Order: C-alpha cells, then structure tokens, then sequence
C-alpha cells in the first residue's frame, strides 16, 4: 500500500542541496558529491527496496552504471516498482538520464516527500542489497 | 518556442476565451478559418498547409455554450478534440464539479492537455480561465489544478477568475463555491488574477459612456488585459517580462498570491480626442481607485508589489519619471518590508482594437498587476457570507448529497480564516 | 596579440553587446557582413584583438552570446549587424530564469553553463596570447546576474592569470526595475568581489540624466543609453588597438586603479557630450574636456563623488593633443580639488593618450574613477536587502531552488564588510 | 519475381478479399476488367493481351457470397477457376468444414493452388484470410493448412483471422470452433495476425466519427493493414521487410505465434486538417491501447516483439527518435529476455485511399505488428467459455454426428491449456 | 597496379556501394555511361585501381553486387549510375534470408556463393597486381552478415596474401533495427576476427547525430548518411589513386594501426563537416581540421574515445598543405591529451598527405582510430546476446537451418575473449 505527494508552492519544507545529499549518503551508505549522480537510478531502486520489502528485482540493477542505456535499464526497474505500488507520478526518464541538475533535484524533492509518507523506521543495511 | 496553453472552463471561462481568441486572431492576422495571407506560434500550432490552430482547450460540463463555438464564426479555428463537453452541468454545486460530474471527464481533458504539451518545444505553462461561483468554474477547476500539479508541477500556472462582487450576485450559493474552490486550489496555483463584474460595469458606464454594457463588453475588456500580459511573448519589446517572472515579482509569501489587474486608458472616440494621453497620465490613472477592476479600496490597504506593463509608443525614461512621482504620492502606501515595489515591462506593439469594439484606438496602454492587503476586505466579506448561511446549514444537503462531507465545510472555513490572519500579519510594519 | 574574449549574458547584457559590436565594427571599417571596407591600414593592424579572421576576407567577433530564453537572441539575429556573429556562438536555453538569481546560478543556468564553457575554451584556444575577458550584464535580473556570475567563477578557475573585467548595469536609487533586485544584486556582488579584477558600475538613472540634461534629448531610447556605454567600452581598449604617445592597456589600468584587491569597482565617465544646436557654441579643447570629465553630473553611477574621495582616477584621451597640456590639466584638478582626493596616494591621476580619435570627433576622453563614494550604492542595496530578508519576503522562490538562508546571510555580511573597507580608507590619513 | 498468393476462405475471408483486391487495383491502376492504361506482378499474373489476373483463390462451401463476386463489379477481374464453391455450407460446424463437407472440395482447391504456384518464379508463400468462428473458416482452413504444410512446408504461411470478441458474438458454438481450429492449425501455421470486430467498431465510432459502421468499413480497415504488410513487396522503399522476415522477428517460440495489428492514423476529413500528424505522433498513437484492433489490454501484458511498418513521407532519423522515447515510457514494458524489441520498415509510397472511403488521405501511415503476453487473457476467456458448455456436453452431438470423436474435444482443450501455461511461463523474468 | 576488388552484400551493403561508386566516378570524371569527361590527366593515371577499361572508351567498376533477393538490385539498376555496372556482376538469389544469419551463411547463401566466387576469381584474374578486397555490408541482417562472412571466408582462403577490408554497419545502442540483431552481429564478429585484416565500424546512431548536430540537417535521408560513409571510403584509398607528398596505402595503414592481429576494429571519422550558412564564418585551416577530427562527437561508431585509450590513430589529409603544420598539430594532440593515448606505443599517430583534394574543397581529412573504447560496443552485444540465448529465444529459427547451440556458445566465448584482450591492453603499462 502506497500514497502520492505533490510539491510546487511551499515554504519551510524543502531540503538544501547539502542536507539532501547528506540524507541520501547516510541512508544508503553512499558517497555522492553531486545530486545529479542520482540520475543512474540505482539509488532510487535501493530506496524502493528499503521502503517496500520485496518489490524490486535488485539482482538486475546495475549499481556501477556508466552508460545512458544502463541508467535507462535501472529506471525501467524503478518504473515497474512504481506500477506495482500504485504510485501514479510520471517519472520524466528522458530528462533524468541526461543527468540534468534541475530535473534531478525536482525528483529527489518529490521522492523524499514520498519516502517520509511511507517509511516505517525499519533497519536496513543496504550493503547486503548491493552485494 | 515559448509556448503558452490556454484552458477555458465553464460559461465564463469559455465566453472570455471567445473574446480572447477573436482578439489574438486580429492581432496576428489569422482569419476565422485559421488561414493567414512568426511570433504567433507561442499561441497557435501550425499544420502542413497554411493553417493555424489555437493552443487551447475549452471545457464545459453541459453542451450549450461550447455548441455556440462549434456552430459560430470561429468553428473552423478550433480542432474538434479541443472543444470538450459533457451532458449535464454542475448546477452551481462545487461537489458536482469536483466529484460526481467532473470525475467523468477529467481524464479526457488531461489527455488532450498531454497531447497539446507534446507538441511544445518550450512550454512555459498554463493560462486558466474560470469563475469562483459556478459549480464547474469552482469544482471542476480545483480538480483540474490538482491533476496538473501532479502531472507537471514546476510549470507556472496562472488563473484569471471572475471574482464575485459585494452587492452584485448571480447565484445564492456563490459564497460556498468561492470558499471551497479557493481552499482546494490554494496550494496548487502560483498566482491568481482577480477581476470583478461590478467594477468593470462601473468603468464601462463612467469611462466608456456606455448606458447598458453587456457581458460581451466585459469579456472584451478582459481580453485586453490578457493581451497585455502575453504581448511580451507574442511580440518584440524593449524591456521584457515572461510568465515565470510575474510569480517571482508579485508573490511575497506562498498563500498571498492574489494580485489585481487594472487597465488604462479605457476611452471612447469622443474622449480619445480632446486629450494627449501621456505615460505619466495613464500611470496616474492606473493607481487611482475608480479605474480598478475589483470592488476594493487600496487607500485602506498597502501595496506589496506593483507590476506595470506598458505597450506601444512608450519611452523608458518617461515611465521612470512617472513611477517616481507616484512613489512620492501620499495615497500610495507600500508595506515596510518592500523598498523596491515596481516591476516594469515595456513592449513596442500598441493595443490593437477589435472592429466594432467599445474602446478607442490609442498610441499607448498600460496594464498594472498589483498585490494589496486591501483585497483581504473581500475575503472577510466572503467569510461573513459563508458564516451566515452555514450557521443554519442552508443548502448544505445538496453538497452532502453529491458526496461531500460536512466537516470539509469547516475545514475550508478555517483555512480561509488562516488566510485572513496571514494578510493581517503581513499588513503590520516591522518592529525595531 | 592581446586578444580579448567578449561575453554577453541576459537581456541587458546582449542588448549592450549588440551596440558595442556595432560601434567597434564601424571603428574598424567592418560592415554588417564581416567584410573590411575601411580606408587606412591602422584599422586592420590590431583587428585580431576583437575579431577572428575567417575564410574569404571576413571578420567575426570573438563574442559569445548567452541567455536562458531565446527572444533577445532572435532579436539580435534579426537586428542590423546580427549576421556578423558566429551562429555557433549563440548559446540559448529554453526555460528562462524568471528574474531569479538562483535559477541563473544553480538551476537553469547550471544546465547551460558547460555548453558555454566549451565554446569559451575553443575561443581561448584560437588566440595566440589571450588578454582576458569582458562580460556585459546586469546584477538585477536572473540570467546576467546568476548565470553571469557562474560563468565568471568558472572562466576564472580555468584562466586565473588572465584579466576578468565586467560592465555591470546596477540597480538605481530612485526607482527599481525589479521587486527582488536587492537580492539579485547582493548575491552577484559577493561573486564579483572574489572573482573579477575590475568592475565598471553603470546605472540607468545616471544615463537618463545625461541624456536629458547634457545631450538635451527629450525622449531618449534604450539604444541611446547603450551607445553611451559602448563609447565608454571602446575608450577603455583604444590604446590596445591603435598606436599612441603613451600607451595604456587593461593590465596597466588595473594596476593604477586598484590599490587593494577588493576595491575594484569603478565609476566610468565619457566626454565630450553636447546637443546638436549647442555644439557650435563651444571649443573642443583639452581643458574643457577635462572639466567635463571631472564633474559629478557626468558620472554614470548614481553616487556623488563629492560625498567621498577619489582613490585613483584614470583618464584616457583619444585624438592628436598636447601631452604638456594634459599634464597641466590633470595637475590642476588635483591641486584645486585637493579635498576630494585621498592624501596618502600622491599623484593619484593616471593618463593615457591614443592618437586615433573616435569617428566624427577631433578629440574625446574617457574617465575611470575609483571613488569611496560608491559605498553609498552598496549601503543602499544592503538596506533594501535587510528590509526584505528580515521578513523572509520572496525567500521561498530562492529556497525552492535549493538555496539556504546561510548563503544569503554570508552574502549580506560580505557586502557589509566591503562597505566598511571603503569607509576605512575614506577616513584614513 | 517475389510472388505472393492469397487464399480467401468463407464469408469473412471472401468479403475481406473483395476489399483487399479492390484496394490493390486502385494502388496499381488496374481497372475492374483487369486492364491498365511492373511491381504489381507479385500479386497479378499477366496474359498475352494487356490483362492482369489476381494470384488468388476464393473458396466457400456455399455459393451465395462467391456468387456476388461472380456477378459483381470485379466479375472480369478473376478467372472462373479461382472462384471455388460447393453446394452446402459447414453450418457453423468445424466437423463439417474439416471432414464431412470439406473433404469433397479440398482436392480441387489444392489443385488450383498447384497451378497458381507453377506460374511463380519466386513464390514467397501464402496469405490466408478466414475466421475462427465459422464452420468453413475453422474446419476447412485447418484442413487446408495441413495439406499445404505437406505439399510445400518451408514456404512461409501467414493467417489473417477475425478473432471473436469477449462480449460481442455472432454464433453460440464460436468457442468450440475457435478452440478446435487453433488446436489443429497451431503446428502448421508460422504466424497468425489476430483482428477483432469489436475493437474495429469502437475505432470507427471514436476515431472516424461513424455513428453506424458496416462490415464493409471493417473490411476496408483490414485492407489497409494488408497493404502495409505487402507494400514492401509491391513498391520500392528505403528500408525493406519481406514476408519471411516477419516470422523471424515476431515469433520467439514456435507456439507463440499470435501477434496483433494496429494501424495509425485513422481519421476523417474534419480531423485530418487541424493537425500535422508527425512520425512521433502516429507512433505514440499506435502504442496507446485505445487504437488497438484486438479487445485486449497491453498495460496488463509485456511486449515480446514490435514490428513497425512506416509508409509515405517518412524520415528514418525521426522514426528512430520516436521509438527511443517510446522505449523510455513506463506504460510500455518489454519481456526481460528481449533487449532489442523493434523491427522497423520504411516504404516511400503513401497509403492510397479508396474513392468513397471513410479514411482521409494522409502523407504518412504506420502499421504495428506486436506480440504481447496480454493476448493470453483472450485465450483464457475462450477456454472458460469452452469449459462452461463442455461440462454439459452442450451442442456436442452435432460434432459427433459429423464424425468427430468426443476425446478430440478434450485433446484440443488440453493443448490450449498447455498453450496458456506457455504464455505464463514466458511472462516471468529470468532468475539470476 | 594495386587493383582493388569491391564487393557489396545485402541491402545496406548495396545501397552504400551505389553511393560510393557515384562518388568515385565523380572524382575520376566518369559519367553514368562509363565515359571519361574529366579535365586532367591525373584523373585517368590510376583509374585502373577501381575501373576496368572496356571497348570504345568506357570504364566499368570492378564491383560485384550480391543479394539473396532481387529488389535492391533492381533499384540500383534503375538508379542514377545503375547502367555503369557490368550486368554479369549482379549476382542475385530469389529466396531472401529473412533476417537470419543461418540462411545467409549456410542455406540460401550457400546455394549462391559459388556463383559469386566464380565472378570474383575472374575479376581477380583481370588484375595485374591485386591489392585486395573491400566488402560493404551490415552485421545485423542475414545477407550482408551471413552471406558476406561466407564470402570473406572463401575469398581469404583463395587469396590469403591479399588485404581483406570491410566497412561494417554495426548495431546501435539506443534502438535496434532488428529483433535478432545481437545474434547476427555476434556470429558475424566471430568470422570477422579470424578472416579480415581491417574492419571499419560504422553506426547509424553516430551518423544521424552528425547530420543533426554538425551538418544542421533537420531531416537527413539514408542517402545523406551513405554519402558520409562514401567520403570516408574514398579518403582511405586517396593516396593509392593520386600523387602526394607522403604516400599511404592499405597495407601501410594496416601495419601502422594493427599491433596485434585480432585488434583490427577501427572507428572512422571525416572532416570538415559544416552547414551551408555556418561555413562562411570559419577558416579551413589544418589545425581546425585536426580539432574536428580528434573529438568524440565526430566518430562514426557509438562509443566515446574518452572512455578508453587510442592504441593507434591514422590521419589522412587531402589538399595542398604544410607538412610542418601537420606534424605540429599531430604532436600537439598527443602531448596535451596524453591520458587518452596508450603509453607503451610512442608516437602512435601515423600521417599521410595526398595532394588531390576532394571536389568542392580546398582541404579535407580522414581519421582512423583504433581505440580500446570500442570494447563497449562488443560488451553491449554480448550482453544482449546473453539475455536472449539464456532463454533460447528465437533459437529454433537458426537450429531449424541445421545450426547447433555449440556454435552459438563458441561465438559468445570468442567475442568475450576479444573484449578481455582489449581490456588487457587498455590497462597495461
Ligand atoms: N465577466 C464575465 N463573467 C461571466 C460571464 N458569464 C458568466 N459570468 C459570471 O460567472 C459566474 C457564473 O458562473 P458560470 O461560469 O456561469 O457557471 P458554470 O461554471 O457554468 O458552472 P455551472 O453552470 O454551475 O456548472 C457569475 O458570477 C457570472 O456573472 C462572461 O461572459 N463574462
Ligand atoms: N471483419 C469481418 N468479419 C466478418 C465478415 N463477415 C463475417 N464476419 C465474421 O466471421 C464470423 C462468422 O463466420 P463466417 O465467415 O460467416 O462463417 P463461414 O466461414 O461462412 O462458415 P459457415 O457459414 O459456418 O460454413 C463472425 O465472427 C463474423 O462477425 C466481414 O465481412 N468482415
Ligand atoms: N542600459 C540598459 N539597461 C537595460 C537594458 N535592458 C534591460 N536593462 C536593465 O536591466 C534590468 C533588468 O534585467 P535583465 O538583464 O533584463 O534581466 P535578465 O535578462 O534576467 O538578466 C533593469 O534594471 C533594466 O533597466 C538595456 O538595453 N540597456
Ligand atoms: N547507413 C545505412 N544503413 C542501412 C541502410 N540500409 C539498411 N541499413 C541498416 O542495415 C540494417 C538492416 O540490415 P540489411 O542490410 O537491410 O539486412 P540484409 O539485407 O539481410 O543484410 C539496419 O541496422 C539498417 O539501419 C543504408 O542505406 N545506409
Ligand atoms: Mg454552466
Ligand atoms: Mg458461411
């Protein structure tokens, strides 16, 4: 069971670039220095696993993706997970995979809201998920 | 490149849309058949043949008003799929608009929007025309805004709304519709431009010497304001403003997104001669309360932002001079947290006049978009109206019958109370 | 040698730039097609400072045009001289910045910046010995301000040993042309202080005054304002492009005018300026020119030099004129107006003379003043910033783009410190 | 050189054939008498005189439908020996078609086919038109396929089949006929292109604005698809596909040989103007479920192969671009064992329009042939239908009376069960 | 002397071939009838490299056209230049391959191969000193891939001491043009590694990009793609056909570019490429050309050279130009981009200059890069192959033609080994 969120015109409820990156690194044990590195989709797929036990076939996800098509593949996996959970937000895949800051920042702000709505506090060691 | 897509909801929205698209055609030299014997492209898509189609959607829950479009002078101008009609209207009921009747056509409307947006290379966003009082204008529009926010989000959405008058109503349930729609749409809209029928009527009578103004006249006037707002995108200019800038310049706090529009000069042929109509003169006219298109008193409020959009034979120095003098004037007070209150646009193209129109042809015009704490008066009034009826639960059964819950009335009311307090807080000057 | 790279950002930046390029082409005898139709060999000798030579006897401006929306660009393309520019040197976005510094610096601008950098690098690699960069823009908008500053940051990082100069159109005192202008200016200034070597402050209020009072133009247009600015711009590089008697360049001017690294904000002026009727009743002599230069009404920044002191003043003369006379005049102003000149920098007037005058004229002069009075401008901005920031007005437009209050705070503090620094040297003995 | 021979079985097959051959004639400039005032030769044999005869056989077990061909507008187009009729029909009974009645004419049909093939220098194979539901379309066609497999074998055989709808039937015994014919034909057919009457009807009403579509309209639509498939052989093109390639590109496992056809754009003169109809636009249209010609939901299935056949004013780069974006789209999922899912054909000849047709003349069209696990739904439904009737042995006596054995019902059923499980297995993603 | 035999297989192979022959005829002043109407003696001097001289002052391409279906052939015959070809040199089947490598290599192709071989042998016997063979085809189809490889195998067996080179149109990354393309490519590659001396990898994705971004062609056609490829092709043999200052040929290029026998897969590039409007704003100088050559966006293979290292790079210049300048430019790229060049092959840039430029141009350049980045392409194919083969998808289409799983397996392994080999040298110090 999942729910949907919207962010457009708000105040005092949006994370700075630094804070948001810090959250992602702490949550998933990652070392990103640019928000645009999230455009590979592996991180988002991992977050899905942590939120909703089961859900994604993580053995198919490429965690060290370097090429546009690899990123596309990860987002297909993510798309399937969104379908399974009934989250109705359209992911702008073509814009995300170009690694553009604006679009990636928009998506992370939505995804953070979505995560907060749905996260139950369970422990999750993402290293095992990775390998 | 900089595309802009227009959505016309319910009778008001559609009829204003008819006036707007008639004007646009005249401005770009597009015939009623879509033919012209490059800037138009922001509002018109173009076929393989020499034909141009409005980037527009017209929606109403009943067929009557749209049927006129279909059978009228501009039948060939619009593509059939952009004129969307249901069977039964929302019967002045927000519930019917938002839920019972609206849920049947929302998907269709959104699908067409998606297709429109697909053919844009640089979509700037949406212009939404409706009213606060009707079941469609209130309920359907709120629904639509929700969906648009979800599916697009960061695209700037602008609303032009026929805000109801103090002493000139059309329906009995107007306050309910107004309150609910404002509540539901507030977090989804970026800026909403209010206009009031009473004010426009008064202007028509006093300034244009019209004994008996028709809705057509009001629509025409509205069209002018729209043109001023979009002329920066449809023409070349000296100093430019593009739809995203308005929100930046006029909205100081997220909730306080209701500016008001004022146009100058509105004159007849008899009064167009006998006077020179300088930039200073029209600027002064704009500020003065009698020329405003909302029945509200700025002398009793404070200005938080003014945006001045000049068009035609205009000289930037002159504009600067005019503004400076208005700044000095005792009757114009600005909030203490805003030393810089003016955003200024200047465009080369004079306002074009519709054949058989009530306005005379002028060398210059100006459209002011101004945000004022004085508008809070209207909100208070509306709240009072809601209170009087709700205390007796008058008409409430209708809304509940269409699936609304009574608690939602209270919810909407409290949200509006909060909004009123926000304005009041903003009003006060800074300590220390 | 000493090739300059020109960069134009946003509406104002591009519109000034177009005018500047029209002027320079006229000066060097270049027509709207890029072909040389001039008369003298001096016009082509140093043509490479501003133009690349293409195949088939054409010259193309070493100019890069940047905007987050395509309208201004389109206009430029359609304008007189629009066809002279390299098509590949127009770098335009589709979104716009919506008068938001954040969008220009961090969001939309950031999506576009790399593409611009790529062009810039290529341009740099063209040149045998790159002098540096001149950037034209406003501080009040989103593109010129946010994106321009970003460009400055990156270019400087890439080329730290070249000169970085800017022609910045600053917010006026009397009336604002933007509601959030104090924010945009404030954020810009923080960047400028750390990343530019010199900044010419130009203010439309001053320009209008000049047009109205001095040029006797009842109805000036933005074009007429732009032309003045372009004349100043051309004046500053004249000694690099034409032989003279005492040759200046961009480096020398910086050295003479900037005694401390942060104090690099100038107030430019130009002479002679006269009406069509009123020019026949005066003589264009050196002293007259000097007098015109050294008044307050002819400064293009909205601050009175009589409210502060001149740290350093550079005077650049164009035309055939007497060096002795110039020296006399410069000495005279210093002697008689002693109280307006800082006492601890003796002979704080720097002079340059280029033998080639501008078109239509027998002689002309350009003034660069580094005055402690410019602190007034900064103070105003700080005040305006404060009034808005204390109530967090419009702040969600910037925070929505990922920015934090801390950044704003730091910017405010930095600006205040700069003002303090100016005050300190004003009062020093 | 690359000859292709068309076989039209029963009422559906014959009537679709009439529509196809009318279209072919218009496309090649062949008159109804066989006269023309070189590529046509793949479908028409040529006499000593200036006359052209279809490489076709029309077969029905009763005379009525073929008699119309004989007496109609194209009486002179066909040679008498290529129009084959018996006396009594198969009476919606597979048994009668396959055994009792069919065994009397099969030899004749095959003899004529042999003679047709003798006059081919490079016969590519057969196009077979029929339906699943009729006694002839089911029973006779299955018989025919058996014989063709024996006598030719490696020649690629393609079937176009009027697959029965979920909620729109014509006969009561449809499920029986469908199941048996599918069982018996499965190992003998290389690829079968399903089309559904319900879907086409819906399309006609929604997309073509036809209140009351006739079977003629459906036939016409079908003809278009056929033309797209065969245009690569009948015309010159940029990037080509020849009948043998389809089987290679669309059939991943021997049993899973049921793709589905979708055509775009299907529009009227009123809606042909008012829009530009780009390659991207039509490609997107194809995918979307509402334009599909089988009453099935791809959003609930996975794509295993797509073949896109473009025709007319088409640019390969544009096609590539269009496909790339569709690949990204969340609503299009492909099976995990298929990273490359698109086969693309581009032909120079625009779709030609039949005088008095319901479709408008367009610069471009596209025909998608797509194989989807979603079609398994239909199979399940059909199985369920079989189960309900068979549990009571309803109608079974008819089939047994014509020499069928009851055990064969069970056999066919189990084979279909197996087929259903095959699809399900295919559906799942790869382990590790 | 040094006569080349041209071979064309399948649709793509034939369509490229037609374009190539149109180009070469134009170059040598040959019209669609085979008659010489050129101006200079240099055009005829080495005409025998590509043309046989027939009776009555006509020239006929030493070209063999092969396809398992007759449509493309027919089109070619009806095309402009179709009548120049020897009628007996069209070898066409009637069946087709149905996009099946098996059919092309073992079945239909096998029925046709001997007939082609017979023609080929005759052609070879014409020539006084046969240089070798150039084969044009795709790896994604059935004819060009399966039948082409078969032809390569047989020809090589017959003539093991001649050069075997191929212009192979490879499957792209973004979108496939065939469902079984990974199989067909994979099987092809196994043959190519053992039987060709050099293979130019050309990818339509790259070509489209070039057309769109560099040539500014909104609506490119396949013809326009083909022309680019033909220009590259002509560039590679230019020094064999025209006198120059430093003469290359096919053997020398192979020697310079192939340090290990299996690593013979190149990424070609061509310069200069400009729009109609945008050409007047640039100068066609050697450095500019060099810069255009050595970027990633101008490579015709879908792999970024910045993701690997260049093993060896050959640059072929056509036009009257300065050798010193060329040497400077080549040195410069090596020096400044040191990290993109393998460290254990010093001076890994080979230069050739032919004095005769292409038509319409003052100078032109062709680039041949042997980059370890091409391994990415192979890896992709291997991955795609795996995904399908693990589920035995479509396999019955190939096994039905007599093929076994073992063959597939071996092919997969061989390809993997090649990738490993590339990786090894990428990482070697
Ligand atoms: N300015 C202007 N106002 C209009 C026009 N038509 C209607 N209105 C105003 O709109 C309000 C009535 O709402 P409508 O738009 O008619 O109602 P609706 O949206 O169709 O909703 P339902 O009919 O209840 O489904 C009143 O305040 C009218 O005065 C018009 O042409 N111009
Ligand atoms: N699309 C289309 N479907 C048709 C047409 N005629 C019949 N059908 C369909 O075909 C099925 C009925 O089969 P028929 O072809 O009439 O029967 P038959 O093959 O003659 O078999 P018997 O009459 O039982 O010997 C039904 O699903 C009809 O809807 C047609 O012209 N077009
Ligand atoms: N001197 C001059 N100033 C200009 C011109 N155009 C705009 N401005 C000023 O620049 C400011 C607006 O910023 P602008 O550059 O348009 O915004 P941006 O495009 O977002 O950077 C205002 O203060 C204008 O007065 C011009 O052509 N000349
Ligand atoms: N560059 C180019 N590629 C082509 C051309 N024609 C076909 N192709 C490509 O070749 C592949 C199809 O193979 P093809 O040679 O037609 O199949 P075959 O005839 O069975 O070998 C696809 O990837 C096409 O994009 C052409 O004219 N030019
Ligand atoms: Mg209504
Ligand atoms: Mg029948």
């Amino acid at each position: 069971m999942a729910v949907n969120v919207y962010s457009t015109s708000v105040t005092s409820e949006n994370l700075s670039r630094h804070d948001m990156l810090a959250w992602v690194n702490d949550s998933l044990h990652l070392n990103y220095t640019k928000i645009e590195q999230l455009c590979s989709g592996a991180a988002y797929c991992q977050f899905m696993d942590m939120l909703f036990p089961g859900c994604v076939h993580l053995r198919k996800v490429k965690f060290q993706a370097k090429l546009e098509h690899e990123y596309i593949h990860n987002f297909k996996v993510l798309q399937a997970a969104f379908k399974k959970m009934g989250v109705d937000k359209i992911i702008p895949v073509e814009k995300l995979v170009k690694g553009k800051f604006q679009d990636n920042f928009e998506f992370i702000q939505w995804f953070k809201k979505f995560f907060d709505a749905n996260y139950d506090g369970k422990d999750y060691n993402p290293l095992l998920a990775r390998q | 490149m900089r595309e802009c897509i227009s959505i016309h909801v319910g009778q008001a929205g559609v009829q204003i849309g008819n006036a707007c698209w008639e004007l646009y055609c005249l401005e770009h030299g597009i015939q009623p058949d879509g033919q012209m014997p490059d800037s138009f492209n922001t509002f018109f898509s173009e076929t393989g043949a020499g034909k141009h189609v409005p980037r527009a959607v017209f929606v109403d829950l009943e067929p009557t008003v749209i049927d006129e479009v279909r059978t009228g002078t501009y039948r060939q101008l619009f593509h059939p799929e952009q004129l969307i009609t249901g069977k039964e209207d929302a019967a002045n009921n927000y519930a019917r608009g938002h839920y019972t009747i609206g849920k049947e056509i929302i998907d269709l409307v959104l699908d067409r929007i998606r297709k429109l947006a697909d053919q844009c290379t640089g979509l700037q966003g949406f212009l939404v025309f409706h009213s606060f009082g009707g079941g469609t204008g209130s309920g359907f529009t709120s629904l639509l805004m929700e969906r648009l926010s979800v599916d697009y989000g960061k695209k700037s959405k602008l609303e032009f709304s026929i805000y109801p008058a103090p002493q000139v109503s059309t329906a009995v349930v107007e306050p309910y519709n107004s309150i609910l729609t404002t509540h539901t749409t507030l977090e989804h809209s970026d800026c909403a431009f209010m206009v009031d029928n009473e004010a426009i009527y008064d202007i028509c009578r006093r300034n244009l010497d019209i004994e008996r103004p028709t809705y057509t006249n009001l629509n025409r006037l509205i069209s002018q304001i729209v043109s001023s707002i979009t002329a920066s995108l449809r023409f070349d200019g000296a100093l430019n403003v593009d739809l995203t800038e308005f929100q930046t310049n006029l909205v100081p706090y997220p909730r306080i997104h209701f500016p008001l529009a004022t146009y100058a000069p509105v004159i007849s042929a008899e009064k167009a001669y006998h006077e020179q109509l300088s930039v200073a003169e029209i600027t002064n006219a704009c500020f003065e309360p009698a020329n405003q298109m909302v029945k509200c008193d700025p002398r009793h409020g404070k200005y938080m932002a003014c945006c001045l959009l000049y068009r035609g034979d205009v000289v930037p120095k002159d504009v600067n001079a005019a503004i400076a003098t208005i700044k000095t004037k005792r009757s114009i007070q600005f909030v203490d947290w805003c030393p810089t209150g003016f955003k200024v646009g200047i465009n080369y193209q004079p306002p074009t006049v519709v054949p058989g129109g009530d306005l005379a042809k002028v060398q210059r015009a100006v459209c002011m978009l101004s945000n004022t704490t004085a508008i809070a008066e209207a909100w208070a009034r509306l709240d009072h109206k809601f209170d009087l009826m709700y205390a007796k639960r008058a008409f409430v059964h209708w809304y509940v019958g269409e699936g609304m819950e009574e608690g939602e009335f209270s919810e909407a009311r409290e949200d509006m109370a909060a909004l009123e307090k926000d304005y009041e807080e903003v009003g006060v000057d800074s300590v220390e | 040698m000493r090739e300059i790279v020109h960069i134009q950002a946003g509406q104002c930046g591009n519109q000034i730039g177009a005018k500047f390029w029209e002027v320079i082409s006229d000066e060097h005898g270049i027509d709207p097609t890029g072909s040389y139709h001039g008369d003298s060999d001096l016009q082509l000798e140093r043509i490479n400072v501003y133009y690349n030579e293409a195949a088939g006897n054409k010259y193309v401006p070493r100019a890069i045009l940047v905007d987050l929306e395509p309208g201004t660009m389109d206009s430029v393309r359609s304008g007189p001289f629009g066809q002279i520019f390299r098509p590949d040197n127009f770098v335009f976005g589709q979104s716009g910045a919506g008068n938001n510094w954040a969008k220009g610096h961090y969001t939309e601008g950031a999506e576009l910046v790399d593409s611009v950098l790529d062009v810039v690098r290529k341009e740099s690699e063209s040149c045998d010995c790159l002098q540096g960069f001149q950037l034209t823009h406003s501080l009040g908008g989103g593109t010129g301000s946010g994106m321009g500053t970003l460009l400055i940051s990156k270019i400087r990082e890439e080329y730290p040993d070249r000169i970085m100069n800017t022609f910045s159109v600053v917010p006026s005192p009397k009336v604002s042309d933007t509601v959030v202008e104090p924010y945009n200016a404030t954020l810009s200034v923080h960047q400028l202080v750390e990343n530019t070597d010199e900044t010419y402050c130009i203010d439309n209020e001053a320009l209008y005054d000049i047009c109205f009072r001095t040029l006797k133009l009842t109805t000036p247009t933005y074009g007429d304002l732009n032309h003045l600015v372009s004349a100043t711009m051309s004046g500053v590089t004249t000694c690099l492009r034409f032989p003279g008697q005492l040759n200046a360049d961009l480096r020398k001017l910086a050295v003479n005018m900037v005694p401390f690294p942060r104090l690099h904000f100038f107030m430019p002026g130009f002479a002679p300026l006269t009406s069509r009727g009123s020019q026949q009743y005066r003589a264009l002599t050196v002293p007259e020119l000097t007098q015109q230069m050294f008044d307050a009404k002819n400064m293009m920044a909205a601050c009175d030099p009589r409210h502060g002191r001149y740290l350093t003043v550079a005077a650049v003369f164009r035309g055939r004129m007497s060096m002795k006379e110039v020296d006399e005049q410069m000495l005279n102003v210093q002697n008689k107006n002693s109280s307006y000149f800082v006492e601890w920098i003796p002979n704080n007037v720097k002079t340059a003379v280029c033998d080639i005058p501008p078109r239509g004229l027998k002689m002309s002069a350009t003034f660069i003043g580094n005055s402690t009075a410019i602190q007034e401008l900064f103070k105003r901005i700080s005040e305006q910033f404060t009034a808005m920031f204390r109530r967090k007005a419009f702040l969600h437009w910037y925070t929505g783009e990922g920015m934090d209050e801390m950044e704003f705070t730091e910017a405010e503090s930095n600006m205040n410190d700069l003002v303090s620094e100016y005050q300190q040297y004003q009062d020093a003995t």
